[PDB]
C-alpha cells in the first residue's frame, strides 16, 4: 500500500547516496562492493567494455583517495543514474550457488 | 642576421614516463633513453663505442650464450628477452640514447 | 604482426639468381625472395 | 681500475668515522 | 638468474618483503602505526636488555635498583625513563593500529586479524608485569588486585591465584616470577609479529576506499620506506617529548613509595591503556560476573568479523557507521576517565550506562546500522 | 627526587632543535619521492 | 656563468657516492661542534647564573 511511504524512502535514499562520498571520487555503488568469492565470478564474468570501465573508475578514485582531492562538482555520479551493471551477472552467482547448496542437502 | 633567429631553436629536454597498459597484448616494447648531443660532437662517435659494447639481440642470434655482450649473454641463457637493441637518435639540438626491449609480461624489470 | 589493410600491399617474389632465399646469421636474421 | 679511487675514498671514510665517531 | 643479490642467498630473497612488494597507492597516514608498533617492540627490548643489565629481582633491592638505574649508572636514567614513557606509546600506537582495523575493515583478514587479537592481549602481559617490576606501592597493590580478582572462578580460582602468586601473598616468590616472564614474553611475541606479517604477506593492504587496489599497486621501497621513516621521527619526537619535557606526566601513578604491605591506595588503578577494562570491571556488582565482562571487554575483537552486516568492507563510504565508530570512540574516551575516578555515586551511574554502551556499539547498534545502510542504498 | 632535572631540560633542548631540522627535512626527502605519484596524470583510451 | 652554489657542491662532492659519504663523515662531525657549542650557550643564557658553571667562584680558592 506503499504510495506516500515508500515515494519518500527515494529521498533518504537520495540524502544518503551523496552523503556517502563514494558519489564525489567518480565511483558508483557497483564498483564499492566487498570483493569476495560470488562478487568475484561475478566481476569475471562482465564483458570487456563492462569491465575496463570498472577499472578504470577504481584506478582514479583510489588515484584520488591517494591524493585526498575530490573529482569537480560538474564529474560526478548522479544518482538518476544507478547502473547496477554487477547486479545482473551478481544474482546468478548466488542464483547459481544457493542451488549447488541446496541439492546438497540430500 | 634578421634571419639569424634559430628555426633550430632548442627543444626543452624532460625525463618523464609515460606507460600505457594493454594486458592483451602478448609482448611488451620498452623504450628507455637519456638526453644526448646534437649531431656534432666528440662524445657522440665515442658513445657508438659505447653501444658497439651492450650490442643488440634477437630471437634468432646464432651465438646466443656466447655473446659477447653480457646483456645479450643473459637474455641469450635465460630467456630474458625476445629482442633488444641500443640505439643514439642523434638531433640538431637534443637527441634520444638508450636500449629498447621487446620481452615477455614476467620479464620486464630484469631486462631493465 | 603487422596490419595489411590498404594499396600499400606490394609483396610477391621473384629476383634473378636467388629464389626465396632464407639467411640464418651469427647476428642478423631473415626471409627474402 | 675505479676500485682503488674509490676503495680509497672507501678507506677514508671508514677512518675519519672511527677517528669521530670513536 | 645470476648475481642478483635479493634471490641469490634465500634468505635475502625473505626480505624484499620490505621492498618489492606490492603496497597500495591510496594509504592514509594510520597505515604506519603497524610499522611503528614493531619499532615499539624493538624500542622496549633494546631499553628493558638495558634496564635488566642493572635491575635486581628481590623484595628488598627492587625498588632501590630501580633507584639506582636513575641516580648512579651512566645515562641509566633516560632509558629507564625511556623505557616508561615507551610503554604509553606502544599501546597509543596499539590502539591506533586496531581503530583502523575496525574502521576500514582490515579485520576482513580473518586470519591476520587473529594473531592481531592475540598480539594485543600478549603486549597487555608484558605490560601488566613490567609495571610490577620496580615493585612501588601501586605496582603492588595492582598485581594483587588483580590476580585476586581471578579468584573469582568458583572451583578452581581461589588455588589458582596462589599458584600464579607462588605463595600466599605477593613476595619475593611472585617478584621473581614477574621479572623472568617480562623479560622472555616479547620475545615470543616478536615470533608472534613475524608470523602476523606471514599472514597478511598473502593478501596485502585494504584502503580507504576499501577496494582492491592490486589495478594501483606501487612499490614499498621508494614509497613507504620514506614514509615509514618520517613516522618513525614523528613518533621518536612524541617519545622524547613526553620523556625529556614530561616525565612522569603520563605516567599517572606517582607512587614512588616503596610499597609497604598495608597501606591504602586512594584510587588504585591500572595505567591508562588498562583503564577501559577497569571501569568495564567496576560496572558489575558481582566480582565473578565483572572478570567475564572484563575478559569480554577485549575478547569481544575475536567476533566483530562475525558481527559484519555490511557489503561494502569500507566504513568510509558509510555514514551512520561512522558515526556510532566515533561514539566508542569518545565512549572509550569517557570510560578511560571513569578509571581515575573515586569509586562512587556520580562516576558509578556514569560508567555502568558507558559500559552498556560500549557492548551496544559493538554487539547491536553497528550491526544495525550496517544493514540499514545497505538498504538505503538499495544493495 | 630528580637529579636529572637539569641534564634532561637541556637535552630537550638540543632534542629540539635537531628535530626542527630533520622533520622539515625528511618531510622533503618524501615529497621528493612521491612527487612521481602526486604530479600524475591518467587518460583511458578504450578502442570502443 | 657560474654554477648554483649547489651545482659546485654537487660536482665537487655528490656525484661520487664515496665522495658523498666522506662529506657526511666530516660534516656529522664539524656540526656536532657547532651544534652544542651554539646549543649549549643558548641553554645557559637562558639559565644564567642558575647553574654551578655560573657559581663555583663563591667557594672556590678563597
Ligand atoms: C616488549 C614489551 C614490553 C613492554 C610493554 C614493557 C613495559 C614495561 C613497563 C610498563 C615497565 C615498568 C617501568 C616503570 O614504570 O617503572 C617495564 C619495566 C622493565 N622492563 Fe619492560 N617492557 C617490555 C619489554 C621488555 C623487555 C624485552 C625487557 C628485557 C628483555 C624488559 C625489561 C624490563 C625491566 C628489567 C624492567 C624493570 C625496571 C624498570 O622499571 O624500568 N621489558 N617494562
Ligand atoms: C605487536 C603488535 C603488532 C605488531 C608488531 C603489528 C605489526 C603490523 C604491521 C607491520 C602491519 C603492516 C602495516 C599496517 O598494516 O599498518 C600490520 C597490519 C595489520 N595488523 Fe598488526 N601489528 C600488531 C598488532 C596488531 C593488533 C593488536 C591487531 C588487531 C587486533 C592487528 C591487526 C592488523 C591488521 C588487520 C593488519 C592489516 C590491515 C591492512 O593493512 O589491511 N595488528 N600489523
Amino acid at each position: 500500500a506503499v504510495s506516500a511511504s515508500s515515494r519518500w524512502l527515494e529521498g533518504i535514499r537520495k540524502w544518503y547516496y551523496n552523503a556517502a562520498g563514494f558519489n564525489k571520487l567518480g565511483l558508483m555503488r557497483d564498483d564499492t562492493i566487498h570483493e569476495n568469492d560470488d562478487v568475484k565470478e561475478a566481476i569475471r564474468r562482465l564483458p570487456e567494455n563492462l569491465y575496463d570501465d570498472r577499472v578504470f573508475r577504481i584506478k582514479r578514485a583510489l588515484d584520488l583517495s591517494m591524493r585526498q582531492q575530490i573529482l569537480p562538482k560538474e564529474q560526478w555520479t548522479k544518482y538518476e543514474e544507478d547502473k547496477s551493471y554487477l547486479e545482473p551477472y551478481l544474482k546468478e552467482v548466488i542464483r547459481e550457488r544457493k542451488e549447488r547448496e541446496e541439492w546438497a542437502k540430500k | 642576421d634578421e634571419d639569424a633567429v634559430p628555426t633550430l631553436s632548442p627543444c626543452r629536454f624532460t625525463g618523464s614516463q609515460i606507460c600505457h597498459r594493454e594486458d592483451g597484448l602478448p609482448l611488451a616494447h620498452v623504450a628507455i633513453a637519456v638526453e644526448g648531443p646534437g649531431w656534432a660532437h666528440p662524445d657522440n662517435v665515442a658513445l657508438q663505442v659505447a653501444n658497439a659494447i651492450i650490442g643488440h639481440y634477437d630471437c634468432t642470434y646464432g651465438g646466443g650464450a656466447h655473446l659477447s655482450s653480457p646483456l645479450a649473454s643473459i637474455a641469450a641463457t635465460n630467456k630474458l628477452c625476445q629482442s633488444f637493441q641500443t640505439f643514439n637518435i642523434c638531433y640538431a639540438d637534443t637527441g634520444l640514447l638508450g636500449a629498447h626491449f621487446v620481452c615477455d609480461h614476467m620479464s620486464i624489470d630484469d631486462m631493465m | 604482426k603487422r596490419s595489411v589493410l590498404c594499396r600499400e600491399s606490394l609483396r610477391g617474389q621473384a629476383a634473378g639468381r636467388p629464389l626465396v632465399a632464407s639467411v640464418s646469421l651469427n647476428v642478423p636474421a631473415s626471409v627474402r625472395y | 681500475r675505479n676500485w682503488v679511487p674509490t676503495a680509497q675514498l672507501w678507506g677514508a671514510v671508514g677512518a675519519v668515522g672511527l677517528v669521530s665517531a670513536t | 638468474m645470476t648475481n642478483i643479490r635479493k634471490s641469490h642467498p634465500l634468505m635475502k630473497i625473505v626480505n624484499n618483503a620490505f621492498i618489492d612488494l606490492p603496497a597500495p597507492s591510496n594509504i592514509s597516514s594510520w597505515w604506519n602505526f603497524g610499522s611503528l608498533l614493531g619499532i615499539c617492540l624493538i624500542l622496549q627490548i633494546l631499553t628493558g636488555l638495558f634496564l635488566a643489565m642493572h635491575y635486581t629481582s628481590d623484595t628488598t633491592t627492587a625498588f632501590s635498583s630501580v633507584t639506582h638505574i636513575c641516580r648512579d649508572v651512566n645515562y641509566g636514567w633516560i632509558i629507564r625513563y625511556m623505557h616508561a614513557n615507551g610503554a604509553s606509546m606502544f599501546f597509543i600506537c596499539l590502539y591506533m593500529h586496531v581503530g583502523r582495523g575496525l574502521y576500514y575493515g582490515s579485520y576482513t583478514f580473518l586470519e591476520t586479524w587473529n594473531i592481531g587479537v592475540i598480539l594485543l592481549l600478549t603486549v597487555m602481559a608484558t605490560a601488566f608485569m613490567g609495571y610490577v617490576l620496580p615493585w612501588g606501592q601501586m605496582s603492588f597493590w595492582g598485581a594483587t588486585v588483580i590476580t585476586n580478582l581471578l579468584s573469582a572462578i568458583p572451583y578452581i580460582g581461589t588455588n589458582l591465584v596462589e599458584w600464579i602468586w607462588g605463595g600466599f601473598s605477593v613476595d619475593k616468590a611472585t617478584l621473581t616470577r614477574f621479572f623472568a616472564f617480562h623479560f622472555i614474553l616479547p620475545f615470543i611475541i616478536m615470533a608472534i609479529a613475524m608470523v602476523h606479517l606471514l599472514f597478511l604477506h598473502e593478501t596485502g593492504s585494504n584502503n580507504p576506499t576499501g577496494i582492491s587496489s592490486d589495478v594501483d599497486k606501487i612499490p614499498f621501497h621508494p614509497y613507504y620506506t620514506i614514509k615509514d621513516i618520517l613516522g618513525a621521527l614523528l613518533l621518536i619526537l612524541a617519545l622524547m617529548l613526553l620523556v625529556l619535557f614530561a616525565p612522569d606526566l603520563l605516567g599517572d601513578p606517582d607512587n614512588y613509595t616503596p610499597a609497604n604491605p598495608l597501606n591504602t591506595p586512594p584510587h588504585i588503578k591500572p595505567e591508562w591503556y588498562f583503564l577501559f577494562a577497569y571501569a568495564i570491571l567496576r560496572s558489575i556488582p558481582n566480582k565473578l560476573g565483572g572478570v567475564l565482562a572484563l575478559a569480554f571487554s577485549i575478547l569481544i575483537l575475536a567476533l566483530i568479523p562475525l558481527l559484519h552486516t555490511s557489503k561494502q568492507r569500507s566504513m568510509m563510504f558509510r555514514p551512520l557507521s561512522q558515526c556510532l565508530f566515533w561514539a566508542l570512540v569518545a565512549d572509550l574516551l569517557t570510560l578511560t576517565w571513569i578509571g581515575g575516578q573515586p569509586v562512587e555515586h556520580p562516576y558509578i551511574t556514569i560508567g555502568q550506562l558507558a559500559s552498556v554502551l560500549y557492548f551496544l556499539l559493538i554487539l547491536v547498534l553497528m550491526p544495525t546500522a550496517g544493514t540499514i545502510e545497505n538498504k538505503l542504498l538499495k544493495w | 627526587a630528580e637529579p636529572e632535572h637539569d641534564h634532561r631540560k637541556r637535552m630537550g633542548l638540543k632534542m629540539l632543535l635537531m628535530m626542527g631540522l630533520l622533520l622539515p627535512l625528511v618531510y622533503a626527502m618524501k615529497r621528493h619521492k612521491w612527487s612521481v605519484l602526486k604530479s600524475r596524470k591518467l587518460a583511458y583510451r578504450p578502442p570502443k | 656563468v657560474a654554477p648554483t652554489l649547489t651545482a659546485r657542491l654537487y660536482s665537487l662532492l655528490f656525484r661520487r657516492t664515496s665522495t658523498f659519504a666522506l662529506t657526511i663523515v666530516v660534516g656529522a662531525l664539524f656540526f656536532e661542534r657547532a651544534f652544542d657549542q651554539g646549543a649549549d650557550a643558548i641553554y645557559e643564557h637562558i639559565n644564567e647564573g642558575k647553574l654551578w658553571k655560573h657559581i663555583k667562584h663563591k667557594y672556590e680558592n678563597k
